[PDB]
């Protein structure tokens, strides 16, 4: 069973929930892990364990892969410096291309910096922008082998389904406008 | 899990997701930390009534779970603050939705409690942004 | 094996991890918890006899024991 | 392993060639205290086991007994005045009205 | 196409190579013990001693390679147990897989082995390491501490407990199961006679900073009645417990692990202890503090701001570089280089679980060899020419080659150049310092890596080159193959460990 | 202990409500009762059978490889050594060459096979 | 002590603190009778200084008796003593004595250092000869040798069978209701 | 510019000529040590004066109380003495503009629920 460590301050605590009053010193393990020790430690405390071991995991991921972008940005940028003469280079440069590589800067991505320094909200996004990458992933069935595992029976019904979605996204008419 | 679905999308399905209010997980949160026992009580029930009336020709096989009903009430009370009824069924048309998820997860796919506190904790969530002020 | 064969837990653990806690709790944990349950259960009991009858406590609502 | 008649005769083995190696006599020197270690070392051992089994059910036993003295003892060590509060007052009836049945 | 089978083989492998190494030095003190009526070598051919070498070498040996594959293992499992956790979305299912233990060997001390990088990284290190000091210390083992020929294969068990396991107590235990083999090494191995006060120096300091560690286990386990090192996700400590608690596992750990002001005791021991034990010593028994650290702050969630240890780290590299230039002495210059690699192995520990870890990792890797080689360079010089002191050594190049080039090859790694696990550590290091307070990294790089690194190449320059023109008739011949290849064994590792997976970094 | 099937009669509670709580398939019940939802207990039984045969072999072929390495190439100095090669007969020096060869290789293969997941059902197209 | 409806709910032993005492008392009286059958096994005359340490460097058993029964009292980790230590200050900590532990930890570390010095002069030219001299040869008791051997053996695995003991020190000391 | 004659407080040799010391701190070795015999077992007698400067540093010690401060420069013994304060202190600035700006800050981070690097987390039947 989990203990407590005796208090010595001698400030009067008020729970307006149970309508009583107590005092620092005086509380036992119970009274001081119900007011004391309760605050949060993590980004999404609501979440369980293995939820938040996953929202975790997809949080690494999800630098991870900002990171990718801004490597992949550079090595774009190389590409066009190679590619194209240094007449007109910046003359294209001056698009998206520069405007990505700005907006991909240290604050947004952390390059080697050694913490991404997020609010709770900020991860959640970033999760929840990997769940959305995850999600179009998998609606198509791109992560067997790399990304995901599976049985053959698994497999199988996977490629099923991918096909009437494709087949139905085929039938589908194009969007106006 | 906290993704909405894009109501105008050029393909079948497309998601974007949310951040739930700070509020919103700090009651969660909360919930979650004083009814632990209770979602433990009814793993621990669901496996003890499965093995006790597993079998077809069990003389209790035609109560299935039904010990189990008062576990899951105590702990939607207790989730809910004693407030929008005192049992799951009284659960509000918001919610009953991630209600009957639930139950499909819990009692006929018996998928791992992992999975339904998923749903339990979505139909906490859907009475919390329905209510706002009435739970805090 | 034999000298460990009285508890899961490795003697160093249970010699060293555990300071004052009740022997009771460490061994038998599950009638530790119902002695210290007891009138719960009772109180439980009434409960659902109520409300089995019409009446409908709400005061020991919050006692649903499993162990 | 499990069996401690075992285990206690390994003991005895063992110690019986330690106590030769530290003499620094031959390790054959005395055969008959082989045996006799072993013999010993089983018994003791096996008894102890049951002993220390006895032991554990018996403070197991005695705990349930020193709970009621924790109760009343807290009640007792309660400061002047704490004795009849609100946080106390209930309890402190129970232990001294419902609990003098004599 | 991750299948259980994967899963149940690595199990199965970390599981029996403990086994495996507990049952060979069973056997192998079973037959030491009772084919002599006294425990000490018979100055003959036939001799136990001989099978007791070969036993210890090539159990080392066989169990480093199935460390190897165990290793292995462990990435592959590792990686696709991420990925099992991560790639699937839907509510409904959920990542729940129950292994069923092996019926033929029971868990040890009833508990289920855990298994990380880091763990695995400092049994290797402790592998190698071993293997390396064991090969030097032969010379010294002769008629009386033959016993002492088990002492790394005792290393060895007990880091494997200490790193594949669960449990906050038994890990604790590990950790102080250390002192009494390296202490009886030091103190009954070493031939120099400074060494017997070198030994006590040595279990003070360090018995100070267990003491601290042990107040800090006592403030956790008396709070937090739980064992298994994970049960505190659902406990927080006060504010005052929290920095009480680092305070003592910073202070206990950096008692192991050399911090300024406490490295009196390692200059010590590294200067009177056996050259064989110096290499151990340094490589190994000075990393494990530091896994101890991580792990006990990253289980711990602590409010308070660490910029005291980050000084008290950068303090220690700047005394350290800044001596460097007035040792004379090989082995104490190899010493507060060692002092000053740790302490910004350490520094690199000091921002709880962030990414600065995975350089620390790195970093802890790239020193364990370097120390090791480094030393071992000392203990050549040492053996060969009968002095470890510049002034009595110089021109090495010129008689020893071999050693001379070994020398140079050593000081251009140490240097740090691009290619090696030394580059890759201090560039993890120094950009993440950058970010973090850029005037401080730039102090630390000037510092560390010109003024110490010109102190430390002073010496070796001085000793490789010059004109041994004096007692030409005592002057040895050159290095041995056995010399020879662990050099060049510590020289590829330094150089092809930079192409380890980089999911792990 | 109040939970449990007794006092409990299917009039109290609704149709909805039984339904709700009512006890699914046979087979699903069996297998939420014997954890073989995803994988059996033969399986993984199977599983670390082959592994236990595996970490003995691949331990067994170290093992014989490096001792018979060792003894092969430790008889003396590099004349020695070559002096008692050439007099070896040719059975001799092929199984001296071979046979440390083969037990690392076997070892090293034995290792590589759990890793490399050939045999999967989906190879196709 | 915890009240839930006038139910009070106990987590703590109260009769541990007593069972701690004894088992440190029990663990120290173990170590002095190492000790002292070591020193008893040899010559007694010859002991009578701290330099006299030197005069233990016989032969192996005596020789590492002695030095694991200093550490042993030192408080090494591994060893007997450092049960009692480490419990003692697990208890401390328990009962939320930080001063406490300070000067305990003070008190240690200058006790350690105390007993380890005496491993210095431990050190001899050559080897001693401390055994008297029966028959015209050295008398070497068995019986004191095996029961010095049952105490090394103890204070190497009292970790192991610690569990045991305290079982046992917590039911004798569970009848005291304090 | 350092000389012997007119250095005062730099310590250092002086360049006269002197008797070779008739009495230094020696190599000792462990009683019953084993003798190093690599490269043929063949020892040189050791030069008095590089001797005594091997051991010399060892054995140095402060003649009188409060002489560390004196001895060489003061002002460079005080900086010395006052650097790990201006450390923290420069750290504690840089901490200031980490704050201020939004970037990473001398903490013990806690982004995992202590979940070690790449741990394997399993569950038994
Ligand atoms: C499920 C369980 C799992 C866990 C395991 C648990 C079990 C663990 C134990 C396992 C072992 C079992 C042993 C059982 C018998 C134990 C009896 C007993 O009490 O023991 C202690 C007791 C000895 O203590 P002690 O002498 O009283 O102590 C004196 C103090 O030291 C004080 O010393 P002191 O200086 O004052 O005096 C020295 C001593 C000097 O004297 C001595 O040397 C002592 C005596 C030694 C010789 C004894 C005679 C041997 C020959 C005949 C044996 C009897 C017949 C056996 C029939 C077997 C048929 C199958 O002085 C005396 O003479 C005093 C003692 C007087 C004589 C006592 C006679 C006792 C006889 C006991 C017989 C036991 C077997 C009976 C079985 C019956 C079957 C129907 O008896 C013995 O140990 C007797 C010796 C037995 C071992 C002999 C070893 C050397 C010879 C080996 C030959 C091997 C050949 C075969 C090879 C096969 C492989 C290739
Ligand atoms: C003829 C005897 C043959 C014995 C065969 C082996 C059978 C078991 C031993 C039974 C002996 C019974 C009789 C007592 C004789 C010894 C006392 C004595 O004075 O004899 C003088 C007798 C004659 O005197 P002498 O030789 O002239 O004088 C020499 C002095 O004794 C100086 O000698 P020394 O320096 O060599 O002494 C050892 C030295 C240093 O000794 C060591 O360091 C021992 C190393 C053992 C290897 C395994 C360690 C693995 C560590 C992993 C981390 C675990 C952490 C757990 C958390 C809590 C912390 C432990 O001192 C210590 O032991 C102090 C450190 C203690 C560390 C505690 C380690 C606990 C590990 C528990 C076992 C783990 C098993 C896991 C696998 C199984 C899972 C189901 O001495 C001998 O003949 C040699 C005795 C040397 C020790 C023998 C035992 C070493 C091998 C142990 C293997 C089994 C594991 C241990 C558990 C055993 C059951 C409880
Ligand atoms: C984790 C920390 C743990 C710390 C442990 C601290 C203590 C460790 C060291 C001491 C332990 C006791 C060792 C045995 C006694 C010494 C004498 C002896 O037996 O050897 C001489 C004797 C040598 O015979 P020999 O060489 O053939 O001939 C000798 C002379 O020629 C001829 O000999 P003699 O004719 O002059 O005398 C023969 C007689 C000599 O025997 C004696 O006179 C024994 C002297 C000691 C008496 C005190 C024993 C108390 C035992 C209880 C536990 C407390 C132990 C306290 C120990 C330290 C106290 C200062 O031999 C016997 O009969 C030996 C029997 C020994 C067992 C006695 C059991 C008494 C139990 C009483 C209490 C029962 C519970 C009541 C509950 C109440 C509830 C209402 O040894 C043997 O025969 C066997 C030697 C090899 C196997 C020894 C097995 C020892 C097992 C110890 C178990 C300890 C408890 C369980 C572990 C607890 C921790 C987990
Ligand atoms: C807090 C506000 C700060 C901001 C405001 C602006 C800065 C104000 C700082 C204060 C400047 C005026 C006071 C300095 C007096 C000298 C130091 C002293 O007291 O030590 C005893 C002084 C030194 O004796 P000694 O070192 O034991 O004997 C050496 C022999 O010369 C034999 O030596 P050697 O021939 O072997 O050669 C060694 C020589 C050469 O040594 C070397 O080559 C090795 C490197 C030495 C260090 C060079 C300085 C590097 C830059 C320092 C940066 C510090 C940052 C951390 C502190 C920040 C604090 C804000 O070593 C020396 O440097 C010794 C000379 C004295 C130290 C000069 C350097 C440090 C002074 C403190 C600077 C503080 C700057 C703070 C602002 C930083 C920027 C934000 O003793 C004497 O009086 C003998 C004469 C020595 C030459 C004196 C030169 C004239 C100085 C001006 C005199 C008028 C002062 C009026 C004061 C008015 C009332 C407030
Ligand atoms: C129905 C019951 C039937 C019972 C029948 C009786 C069975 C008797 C069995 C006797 C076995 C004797 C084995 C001796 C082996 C000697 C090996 C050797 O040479 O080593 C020498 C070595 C070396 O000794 P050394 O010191 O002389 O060394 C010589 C070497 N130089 C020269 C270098 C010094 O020492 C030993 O190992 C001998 C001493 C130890 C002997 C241990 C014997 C254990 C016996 C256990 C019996 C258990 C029975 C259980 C019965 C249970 C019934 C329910
Ligand atoms: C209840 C069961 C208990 C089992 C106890 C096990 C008993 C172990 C006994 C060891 C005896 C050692 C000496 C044997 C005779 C050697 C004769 C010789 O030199 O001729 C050359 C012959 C053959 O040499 P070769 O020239 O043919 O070389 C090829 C070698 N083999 C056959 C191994 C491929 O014998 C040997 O070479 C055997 C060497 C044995 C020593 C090995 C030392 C390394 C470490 C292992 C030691 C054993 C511990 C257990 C295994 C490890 C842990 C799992
Ligand atoms: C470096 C010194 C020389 C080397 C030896 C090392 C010895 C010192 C080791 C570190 C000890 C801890 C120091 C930092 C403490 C930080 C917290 C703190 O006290 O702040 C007030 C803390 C934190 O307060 P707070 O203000 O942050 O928040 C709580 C505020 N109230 C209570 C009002 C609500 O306040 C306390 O609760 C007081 C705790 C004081 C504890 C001091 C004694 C510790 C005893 C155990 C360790 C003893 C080790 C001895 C080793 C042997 C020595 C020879
Ligand atoms: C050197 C060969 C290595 C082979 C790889 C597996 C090694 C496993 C560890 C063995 C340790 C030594 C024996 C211990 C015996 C003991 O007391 O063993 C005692 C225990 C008994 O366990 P329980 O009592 O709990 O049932 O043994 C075991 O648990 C299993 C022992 C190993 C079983 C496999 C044997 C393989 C034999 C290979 C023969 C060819 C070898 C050729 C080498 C050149
Ligand atoms: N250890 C030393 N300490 C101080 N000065 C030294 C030392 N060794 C040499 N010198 C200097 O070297 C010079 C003498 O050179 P040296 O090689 O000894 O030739 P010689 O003595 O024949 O003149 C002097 O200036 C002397 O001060």
């Amino acid at each position: 069973a989990f203990g407590g460590f005796r208090q010595t301050d001698n400030s009067l605590i008020i729970d307006d929930r149970r309508k009583i009053i107590l005092n620092t010193r005086s509380l036992n393990d119970f009274q001081q892990k119900i007011y004391l020790r309760n605050f949060f430690t993590n980004y999404r405390p609501d979440l369980s364990s293995y939820d938040y071991f996953a929202f975790k995991e997809k949080l690494r991921i999800g630098e991870l892969f900002l990171n990718e972008y801004r490597k992949r940005i550079n090595n774009e940028v190389r590409r066009a410096a190679i590619l194209t003469p240094t007449s007109s280079l910046r003359e294209k440069m001056n698009h998206k291309i520069a405007d990505q590589i700005l907006d991909l800067s240290s604050p947004h991505v952390r390059g080697a910096h050694f913490q991404a320094v997020r609010s709770w909200t900020d991860a959640s996004k970033i999760v929840n922008y990997v769940e959305e990458k995850q999600t179009k992933i998998n609606k198509y069935g791109l992560q067997f082998p790399l990304l995901g595992n599976m049985t053959e029976e698994q497999c199988a019904s996977k490629e099923d389904e991918v096909y009437q979605r494709l087949l139905k996204e085929m039938q589908k008419p194009p969007k106006k406008a | 899990m906290f993704l909405n679905p894009v109501k105008d999308s050029e393909f079948d399905d497309e998601v974007k997701g949310f951040v739930p209010s700070e509020g919103e997980v700090r009651f969660v949160a909360n919930k979650n930390k004083e009814c632990g026992y209770y979602l433990q009580g009814i793993e621990q029930c669901r496996r003890k009534m499965v093995q006790l009336a597993g079998d077809s020709s069990s003389q209790f096989h035609s109560l299935g779970f039904l010990p189990c009903k008062r576990l899951v009430d105590a702990h939607y009370r207790c989730m809910t603050d004693d407030k929008f009824g005192s049992t799951i069924e009284e659960v509000p048309e918001i919610g009953l939705d991630s209600a009957q998820k639930f139950f499909d997860c819990t009692f006929q796919q018996l998928k791992p409690m992992q999975s339904c506190r998923r749903f339990f904790d979505q139909v906490v969530r859907d009475v919390y942004r329905a209510n706002g002020s009435q739970l805090i | 094996g034999v000298w460990s064969n009285i508890h899961p837990t490795d003697k160093v653990t249970l010699s060293f991890a555990n300071i004052g806690r009740p022997f009771r709790l460490i061994y038998r944990p599950e009638i530790f918890l119902r002695d210290q349950q007891a009138k719960f259960i009772q109180l439980e009991k009434e409960h659902i006899e109520k409300s089995k009858k019409g009446e409908f406590v709400e005061t020991t609502s919050p006692l649903v024991l499993w162990n | 392993m499990s069996s401690m008649l075992i285990w206690g005769a390994c003991f005895g083995l063992f110690t019986r060639a330690a106590a030769c190696k530290a003499s620094m006599i031959p390790l054959t020197t005395s055969p008959w205290k082989y045996p006799k270690y072993m013999i010993v070392s089983a018994v003791t051992f096996y008894y102890f086991d049951w002993y220390r089994r006895m032991a554990l059910e018996q403070l197991c036993y005695n705990e349930e007994k020193l709970e009621r003295y924790q109760i009343r003892a807290k009640l007792q060590s309660l400061k002047i005045g704490e004795e009849l509060s609100d946080a106390y007052r209930e309890s402190f009836f129970e232990h001294a009205v419902q609990k003098n049945n004599i | 196409m991750f299948n259980l089978n994967t899963i149940y083989l690595s199990r199965i492998f970390i599981e029996f190579n403990f086994y495996f190494l507990f049952f060979l030095f069973l056997i192998s003190s079973i037959i030491f013990y009772f084919s002599k009526i006294i425990s000490i070598q018979n100055l003959n051919q036939n001799s136990v001693f001989n099978f007791l070498k070969l036993a210890n070498i090539f159990g080392i040996l066989i169990s480093f390679f199935i460390h190897i594959i165990s290793f292995w293992f462990y990435c592959i499992y590792s990686y696709n147990l991420s990925l099992n956790i991560f790639s699937d979305i839907n509510l409904y299912n959920s990542n729940s897989i129950e292994l069923l233990n092996n019926s033929l060997l029971p868990n040890y001390f009833k508990s289920n082995i855990t298994i990380d990088f880091f763990g695995l990284i400092l049994l290797t290190l402790a592998y190698i390491v071993g293997f390396v000091s064991i090969l030097a210390l032969d010379t010294r083992l002769y008629w009386k501490n033959i016993k002492y020929i088990f002492s790394f294969t005792i290393f060895l068990l007990i880091v494997y407990v200490y790193v594949t396991v669960s449990n906050i107590l038994l890990f604790f235990m590990c950790y102080e199961l250390l002192l009494i083999p390296s202490f009886l090494i030091v103190y009954f191995v070493s031939p120099s006679r400074r060494a017997i006060q070198a030994s006590l120096y040595f279990v003070i300091w360090t018995q100070l900073g267990s003491l601290l560690v042990l107040i800090a286990i006592s403030y956790i386990i008396s709070i937090t009645n739980t064992y298994e090192f994970n049960d505190l996700k659902y406990f927080n400590f006060t504010n005052s417990e929290s920095t009480i608690i680092i305070f003592l596992i910073f202070l206990g750990f950096g008692f192991k692990a050399p911090i300024w002001p406490f490295h009196y005791w390692l200059t010590k021991t590294h200067v009177e202890a056996p050259s064989g034990f110096s290499i151990y010593l340094s490589g190994f028994l000075v990393k494990t503090a530091l896994y101890g650290f991580y792990k006990f702050n990253t289980s711990i969630f602590i409010d308070i701001d660490s910029s005291i240890f980050i000084a008290i780290c950068i303090m220690g590299v700047v005394d350290s570089s800044l001596k460097m230039w007035g040792q004379t002495d090989l082995k104490k210059l190899v010493a507060y280089g060692t002092i000053q690699e740790m302490n910004i192995i350490y520094l690199a520990f000091c921002w709880g679980d962030s990414c600065a870890i995975l350089g620390g990792i790195l970093f802890s890797a790239t020193h364990a060899f370097l120390s090791a080689l480094m030393f071992f360079l000392v203990d050549c010089i040492y053996r060969r020419y009968h002095t470890r002191s510049l002034v009595e050594v110089n021109g090495i190049l010129h008689i020893t080659p071999n050693l001379g080039l070994s020398i140079l090859f050593m000081l251009v790694f140490f240097s740090g150049i691009p290619g090696t696990i030394k580059f890759i550590s201090e560039f993890y290091i120094f950009s993440g310092l950058l970010e973090a307070s850029p005037f401080i990294c730039f102090i630390l790089m000037l510092v560390a890596n010109v003024l110490g690194l010109i102190g430390f190449s002073k010496s070796w320059f001085n000793a490789t080159f010059g004109m041994p023109k004096k007692n030409t008739k005592y002057l040895p011949m050159d290095l041995s193959f056995k010399e020879s290849y662990i050099i060049l064994y510590c020289f590829f590792f330094l150089f092809i460990f930079s192409y380890f997976s980089s999911i792990f970094f | 202990m109040n939970i449990s099937y007794t006092g409990l009669k299917l009039e109290d509670y609704s149709d909805e409500v039984i339904r709700k709580y009512k006890f699914p398939n046979s087979n699903e019940l069996e297998r939420f009762l014997n954890r073989e939802q995803t994988l059996t207990v033969q399986q993984h039984k199977s599983a670390i059978k082959l592994a236990q045969q595996d970490f003995f072999a691949v331990a067994g072929l170290l093992s014989v490889g490096s001792l018979s390495y060792i003894f092969y190439n430790s008889v003396g100095g590099k004349v020695i050594r070559d002096r008692i090669r050439a007099s070896r007969t040719k059975a001799q020096k092929v199984i001296v060459l071979a046979l440390a060869f083969v037990a690392n290789a076997a070892a090293l293969i034995i290792a590589r096979n759990a890793i490399t997941a050939h045999n999967f059902g989906w190879q196709a197209a | 002590m915890s009240i839930f409806s006038n139910i009070w709910i106990n987590n703590d032993l109260n009769s541990y603190g007593l069972s701690i005492l004894l088992l440190n008392i029990i663990n120290y009286l173990i170590v002095f009778m190492l000790i002292l059958s070591v020193i008893l096994l040899t010559n007694l005359s010859k002991f009578k200084s701290l330099n006299q340490f030197k005069e233990f460097n016989s032969y192996n058993f005596i020789l590492y008796s002695l030095i694991f029964s200093l550490l042993s009292m030192a408080g090494i980790p591994p060893l007997l003593g450092f049960t009692g230590k480490f419990l003692a200050i697990l208890y401390s900590s328990f009962k939320s004595q930080y001063l406490l532990i300070l000067f305990m930890t003070i008190l240690n570390i200058f006790g350690m250092y105390f007993y380890i010095q005496n491993l210095r002069f431990v050190v001899k030219k050559n080897k001693s000869s401390i055994l008297n001299y029966k028959n015209y040869y050295v008398n070497i008791n068995y019986s004191i040798t095996l029961n010095i051997i049952l105490l090394n053996f103890f204070n190497f695995f009292g970790i192991l069978f610690l569990s045991d003991l305290i079982i046992i020190l917590n039911y004798i000391s569970s009848y005291i209701y304090i | 510019n350092y000389h012997y004659d007119f250095c005062g407080r730099a310590y250092m040799g002086n360049p006269a000529v002197q008797s070779p010391p008739k009495e230094f701190f020696n190599y000792h070795y462990v009683p019953d040590n084993y003798p190093d015999a690599l490269s043929g077992f063949r020892i040189a007698y050791r030069d008095p004066f590089e001797v005594q400067h091997v051991f010399a540093y060892e054995n140095w010690e402060y003649q009188y109380d409060g002489q560390w401060w004196s001895m060489g420069s003061l002002a460079c013994n005080v900086l010395f003495f006052c650097t790990p304060l201006f450390l923290y202190l420069i750290l504690q600035v840089e901490e200031l503009n980490s704050e201020k700006r939004g970037g990473t800050s001398n903490k013990f981070y806690h982004n995992n629920a202590g979940f070690f690097h790449f741990q394997i987390y399993d569950n038994k039947q």
